[PDB]
DNA sequence: ACTTTCAGGGTGGTATGGCCGTAGGCGAGCACAAGGCTGACTTTTCCTCCCCTTGTGCTGCCTTCTGGGGGGGGCCCAGCTCCTCCCCATGCCAGGGTCTT
DNA sequence: AAGACCCTGGCATGGGGAGGAGCTGGGCCCCCCCCAGAAGGCAGCACAAGGGGAGGAAAAGTCAGCCTTGTGCTCGCCTACGGCCATACCACCCTGAAAGT
């Protein structure tokens, strides 16, 4: 759900 | 609607301020910055529970023990360069053997 | 006579057995010892949490574990694979613990 | 005794929301707890003497922005900067 | 507890040590070399642990005076609180 | 033909005459370029007191120094007096600046 | 136009530099390697410094913005103020 | 109307104690000012920081006294510890 | 007579009290906080410069320059291993050559 | 008038 | 050398810290076993240390041209200071939701 | 699951910092000239590096022994908590002098 890089 | 949920965190953004104040950092804290810095916190946990839970899984288990967080940590040079005087107990050190002395 | 391993073969096992692992490499109750032999000089009749001399542990195992890694490299350096006294000394002095 | 808290409930929240099936276990937790405790002391820390430099007797989220900026490296500082920007427009919002 | 504790330092135990960092040869001078390195490192530790406990009027060296000795240091350590 | 001295006595030689001095060893110009042009890629149109550049080269020198102080022990650990990139680049690494 | 002035840090400079430090023989190799040293250090200082100076919405590179830069880099520079 | 902060008549007094007749330097005595000013953040920090552990909201020479002993290595602590004891006694009595 | 000449030192007990209180260490400071810091500051100072005066005479000089504070400084082992991360501007080094160095 | 330890 | 801004003193108040008393909980100490880890002995083999030889790379001396460094002058952009006042952070009372046992 | 208490809301308030105007200071830019030093080159030689070989000191295996560690219990000293009360520190008014330009 959670993913920047 | 708590000062985390109108800023979007799941931090405590109403801790950090009563921290702040606590710590005499500064006479006075301004209102957003306890919003920044709780985000800026739980941006730098969830990037490491993420490598972290990448590595249990890579492993093959379903649980975060302190070697996983250690592994996320060493194999990611940004987090290697922040933690580099920090010693995770119960984190062994990263699998890694000279060629020079491989037959 | 039995099957015996050529020497460094063993060596290698060892150090990936050891660098698989998380344990705790010295034994507790003469480390504490130790410990408790070190701190009597300052005050008398200490008192030490469990978790104190844990923690002292856990921190001298990491520091001796990374000293010995810049021994190693200080070992290659010299074309050698047997680390010596005297790297040790080297990597302490780059390190600042002697300048 | 007193009561002790940190930021275990926080952390489990998180651990959640990027893998919802992984667990953490007691040992660990207590490291994230120190993890948390260590960065938040070093950008207050960092931003206190920042605040101190120019005379300024408040610490507002630019003194937070120029301390994520000094401390943490490489690209954390840009993504870590944008999601406290973006945090701090919600709120005001 | 009086004296000749640094032994307990094996030899088998100090081999293990540097097998995880990576060491394959070990010469037999290296023990007393990393015992007295052990014993260097652990006095400056201990004095800063002591040195905080004292402050508190305590008798008992609590795991945040060792915390915090090691980050006087330059050694952070997680997982004891902080 | 002239007196030619030996190779090395003259290296002791600059080494007493730039160890018993205090002075700058590069020149103020090239290196005011140089941090020009770096902190150019940062900031467009920034400005510089000579102090400034006056401690960016009082810490540059100090720390070159340094760390020739470090490659050069690294040197002598490996038997030799000409000292090489593999020498600094480990005493760099036990230095914790290759991370 | 401002570019490569890394070769202003010439090889007689280096060789001053080296002579300083105690070293007697040096390499072909080590003057590129020097610069590339120096250069890294440069942008580390020069970075933090000019991150001082953006945040007191200054132009121009005070002395104290690289003390500041310096001592929390690790080095500490005395005798430009504190 | 800003003033400017300095030991630099302090250093002065103390030089003239310990060699009447040597003076001292522009820039070495600017060198002087730097050492000070650094010993006293190191200090202050260390009894800020000790306080802070045992929850005390003020800092006594109890707290400078134990900041001396944890940065100061050696003798320089012990003669340190023991000048710092003789004034207070002197400026109390 | 001031608060400096009561404890009987030469540094300010009464600027010490005020850089105390503004900086923003605690919420109160003692009445022997500030006498305390003063006498350890000018301990402090005069180690260092009779230190350095001393190489000046050894020097055949009359005025401390710089470079004879870096001299007393490197040369003690105790100030040394106080200010191991301190660089000194004009400095110099200390003149040190290895063994193996000499033919 | 200010000596110290030797 | 003058001053004016800071050093020093006295008083009210009160919030912080010391002293006594208490209860429990953790730290030190003592049995017991059983066995997993240590210490010593032998063999050997493989790494280290020494010697030699050489070719390449470094040093040292010379020559010459370039550019760092010093003087002298001019602009102007940027940095410091004062007035104002408007808006944000603090403190206190009241309520109610949360997160720790 | 319960509830202790800390966080949020609302309001009154003193002060901090941000805009505006103004002055000026040194950072930058230019120009000229000199001579100290860097760059290129050539001769010489000394040092890094490869190859070879002896020996001795680690490693690996075997086996006997011991002292670590897990479990269980006792004692009692220390530490966090709570209440009472001294008292030392902060703020304000007042007066007076000291070192910095």
């Amino acid at each position: 759900r959670r993913s920047a890089r | 609607k708590s000062r985390s949920s109108r800023a979007g965190l799941q931090f405590p953004v109403g801790r950090v301020h009563r921290l702040l104040r606590k710590g005499n950092y500064a006479e006075r804290v301004g209102a957003g910055a306890p919003v920044y810095m709780a985000a800026v916190l739980e941006y730098l946990t969830a990037e490491i529970l993420e490598l972290a839970g990448n590595a249990a899984r890579d492993n093959k288990k379903t649980r975060i023990i302190p070697r996983h967080l250690q592994l996320a940590i060493r194999n990611d040079e940004e987090l290697n360069k922040l933690l580099g005087k920090v010693t995770i107990a119960q984190g062994g050190v990263l699998p890694n053997i000279q060629a020079v002395l491989l037959p | 006579k039995p099957h015996r391993y050529r020497p460094g073969t063993v060596a290698l096992r060892e150090i990936r057995r050891y660098q698989k692992s998380t344990e705790l490499l010295i034994r507790k109750l003469p480390f504490q010892r130790l410990v408790r032999e070190i701190a009597q000089d300052f005050k008398t009749d200490l008192r030490f949490q469990s978790s104190a001399v844990m923690a002292l542990q856990e921190a001298s195992e990491a520091y001796l574990v990374g000293l010995f890694e810049d021994t190693n490299l200080c070992a290659i350096h010299a074309k050698r694979v047997t680390i010596m006294p005297k790297d040790i000394q080297l990597a302490r002095r780059i390190r600042g613990e002697r300048a | 005794r007193s009561r002790k808290e940190s930021y275990s409930v926080y952390v489990y929240k998180v651990l959640k929301q990027v893998h919802p099936d992984t667990g953490i276990s007691s040992k660990a937790m207590g490291i994230m707890n120190s993890f948390v405790n260590d960065i938040f002391e070093r950008i207050a820390g960092e931003a206190s003497r920042l605040a101190h430099y120019n005379k300024r007797s408040t610490i507002t989220s630019r003194e937070i922005q120029t301390a994520v900026r000094l401390l943490l490296p490489g690209e954390l500082a840009k993504h870590a900067v944008s999601e406290g920007t973006k945090a701090v427009t919600k709120y005001t919002s | 507890v009086l004296r000749d504790n640094i032994q307990g330092i094996t030899k088998p135990a100090i081999r293990r040590l540097a097998r995880r960092g990576g060491v394959k040869r070990i010469s037999g001078l290296i023990y007393e070399e990393t015992r007295g390195v052990l014993k260097v490192f652990l006095e400056n530790v201990i004095r800063d642990a002591v040195t905080y406990t004292e402050h508190a009027k305590r008798k008992t060296v609590t795991a945040m005076d060792v915390v915090y000795a090691l980050k006087r240091q330059g050694r952070t350590l997680y997982g004891f609180g902080g």
